[PDB]
C-alpha cells in the first residue's frame, strides 16, 4: 500500500487479444500516474504505455501504438491493458507500476 | 537514453535546460540530489526571467490539490499538476511527469540565482505531500527504459547523466560506499582527516545527525562539534596564521593580492566490502573558495546533518547507484585549477579500528 495486483493474462494465439486488469489500493488512486511496463526473460524491461490521474493523457511504446489502449477507472481503483493482433514478440510479464513500486505481474504468451 | 550528447547539459548552482509542456516552455532547473520534488516558478517573482504558465500548455492537468514544502531557510507552496517534459540534451522523446508550480515562496528565489525550479533527485520517501507523488526519476525510469542509475560532474558547466555512467569523465576507479538509508543519499562517514592528522572524535559524530550527499547544498556543512574540531585543526596545520574567527564562521573575507599553507581535508567512506575503507580529499583550492582576490571558507555549520555539498562534490563524478543501493566516486579530471588536481581519491585502508557501524 501502495499495493497493486495485475490479472487478465494468459496463452493466447497470434492476432489474438487480452483486458489486463490492476487493482490499487494503499495510495489514492484518482491522483496517480499509472504506468504498465513488461520484461520477458532473457529481455530488458519495456515500457508499454503511461496514463495521467485523469486519463485524458495517454502515451504508448512505438512498438503497441495502435494496437494497445490504456484505460482507468478511478472509482474503482482499477488500471486496464486492452490488447489487439497479439504477436509473439508481445511475450512478458506484464506489470503495472506507480511511484517507483510494482505489482507481481500477469504472464502473457502469445504462440501457435 | 543517448549518455554521450549528456555530457556537457549543465550550466551554472548547476541547472539543466527543460522544456515543459506543449507547445514547450523552456526552464533552468537546479538539480538536487537532496530533495525530492519537480517544482518550477509558476508567477512572476523578483530575482527570475521565466516561469512555468500552465494556462500556456495544452497538456497540462491540474491535480486539483496544493503543496507546501518547508526547509529550514524557508518553504513554497504550489499546485500539483502533471505535463509532458523533454530534456533536449539526452532523450528524443517526452515524458509525462508529476509537477509543482509554485505561487508563492519564502525565501526560495534569492537574488543573482539561475534556475527558476528545482529538479528533487532523491527518493520517493521524502516526496511531498507523500512518497506516492511519483519522483521525477521515477517517472523517467520507468518510461524511458534507463537502469536505475545516475551520475553527476560540475566543473568548478558539468554533466548530468541520466540512465548511467560517462567513461569520458573520470579516470581511475570507482569507489562505491553503500547507502545506508534511502531517503537522502546517506552514507556511512568514519573518519575525517586534516593535513594527515585524523580528528580525535567518536565515528559516530559524523553520522550523528546523518551524512548525505546534497548538490543542493553549496557547502561542505558540519554538525557544530565536528566544525569546531576541523577549524582548530586547519588553524592548527597552516603554515602562517592567516584567518581571523569571522572568516572562520563566513562572517569575513580573506584576501591576497597563498595556498601552500594550507592542508588537505579528507574523507572516509566505508566500501561494500566493510573491511575496508577509501578516502575522498580535498585540496584547500575547494575549501578556500575566491568570490586583491578574496575568499570565503568553503565549510559552515549545520545543526541537522553532515552534508557533503558542491565543495566536495566539485572534485568528483559521483554515481548515484540507486538499482545496486550504493554511491560511488572517482576523480573528476575537469577538476583542476593551475596544473594541478584539486582533489584526490585513494584506498583501501583497513577499518579494523573503528566501530563496524557508525551509524546511530
Ligand atoms: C539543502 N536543500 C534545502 O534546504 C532545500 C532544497 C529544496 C533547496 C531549496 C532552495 C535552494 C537550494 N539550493 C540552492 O539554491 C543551491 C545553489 C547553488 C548550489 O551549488 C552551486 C555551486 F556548487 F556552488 F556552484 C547548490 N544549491 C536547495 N534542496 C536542498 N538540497
Amino acid at each position: 500500500q501502495v499495493q497493486l495486483q495485475e490479472s487478465g493474462g494468459g496463452l493466447v494465439q497470434p492476432g489474438g487479444s487480452l483486458r489486463l486488469s490492476c487493482a490499487a489500493s494503499g495510495f489514492t488512486f484518482s491522483s496517480a500516474i499509472m504506468t504498465w511496463v513488461r520484461q520477458a526473460p532473457g529481455k530488458g524491461r519495456e515500457w508499454v504505455s503511461t496514463i495521467g490521474s485523469d486519463g485524458s493523457i495517454t502515451t504508448y511504446a512505438d512498438s503497441v501504438k495502435g494496437r494497445f489502449t490504456i484505460s482507468r477507472d478511478n472509482a474503482r481503483n482499477t488500471l486496464y491493458l486492452q490488447m489487439n493482433s497479439l504477436k509473439p514478440e508481445d511475450t512478458a510479464v506484464y506489470y503495472c507500476t506507480s511511484a517507483g513500486r510494482r505489482g507481481p505481474g500477469t504472464q502473457v504468451t502469445v504462440s501457435s | 537514453a543517448n549518455f554521450l550528447a549528456m555530457v556537457d547539459n549543465l550550466q551554472g548552482g548547476y541547472y539543466l535546460e527543460m522544456l515543459i509542456g506543449t507547445p514547450p516552455q523552456k526552464l533552468q532547473i537546479l538539480v538536487d540530489t537532496g530533495s525530492s520534488n519537480f517544482a518550477v516558478a509558476g508567477t512572476p517573482h523578483s530575482y527570475i526571467d521565466t516561469y512555468f504558465d500552465t494556462e500556456r500548455s495544452s497538456t497540462y492537468r491540474s491535480k486539483g490539490f496544493d503543496v507546501t514544502v518547508k526547509y529550514t531557510q524557508g518553504s513554497w507552496t504550489g499546485f500539483v499538476g502533471e505535463d509532458l517534459v523533454t530534456i533536449p540534451k539526452g532523450f528524443n522523446t517526452s515524458f509525462l511527469v508529476n509537477i509543482a508550480t509554485i505561487f508563492e515562496s519564502e525565501n526560495f528565489f534569492l537574488p543573482g540565482i539561475k534556475w527558476n525550479g528545482i529538479l528533487g533527485l532523491a527518493y520517493a520517501t521524502l516526496a511531498k505531500p507523500s512518497s506516492s507523488l511519483e519522483t521525477f526519476f521515477d517517472s523517467l525510469v520507468t518510461q524511458a527504459n534507463i537502469p536505475n542509475v545516475f551520475s553527476m560532474q560540475m566543473c568548478g558547466g558539468g554533466s548530468l547523466v541520466l540512465g548511467g555512467i560517462e567513461p569520458s569523465l573520470y579516470k581511475g576507479d570507482i569507489w562505491y560506499t553503500p547507502i545506508k538509508e534511502e531517503w537522502y543519499y546517506q552514507i556511512e562517514i568514519l573518519k575525517l582527516e586534516i593535513g594527515g592528522q585524523s580528528l580525535n572524535l567518536d565515528c559516530r559524530e559524523y553520522n550523528a545527525d546523518k551524512a548525505i550527499v546534497d548538490s543542493g547544498t553549496t557547502l561542505l556543512r558540519l554538525p557544530q562539534k565536528v566544525f569546531d574540531a576541523v577549524v582548530e585543526a586547519v588553524a592548527r596545520a597552516s603554515l602562517i596564521p592567516e584567518f581571523s574567527d569571522g572568516f572562520w564562521t563566513g562572517s569575513q573575507l580573506a584576501c591576497w593580492t597563498p595556498w601552500s599553507y594550507f592542508p588537505k581535508i579528507s574523507i572516509y567512506l566505508r566500501d561494500e566490502n566493510s573491511s575496508r575503507s577509501f578516502r575522498i580529499t580535498i585540496l584547500p583550492q575547494l575549501y578556500i573558495q575566491p568570490m586583491y582576490e578574496c575568499y570565503r571558507f568553503g565549510i559552515s555549520p549545520s545543526t541537522n546533518a553532515l552534508v557533503i555539498g558542491a565543495t566536495v562534490m566539485e572534485g568528483f563524478y559521483v554515481i548515484f547507484d540507486r538499482a545496486q543501493k550504493r554511491v560511488g566516486f572517482a576523480a573528476s579530471p575537469c577538476a583542476e585549477i593551475a596544473g594541478a588536481a584539486v582533489s584526490e581519491i585513494s584506498g583501501p585502508f583497513s577499518t579494523e579500528d573503528v566501530a563496524s557501524n557508525c551509524v546511530p
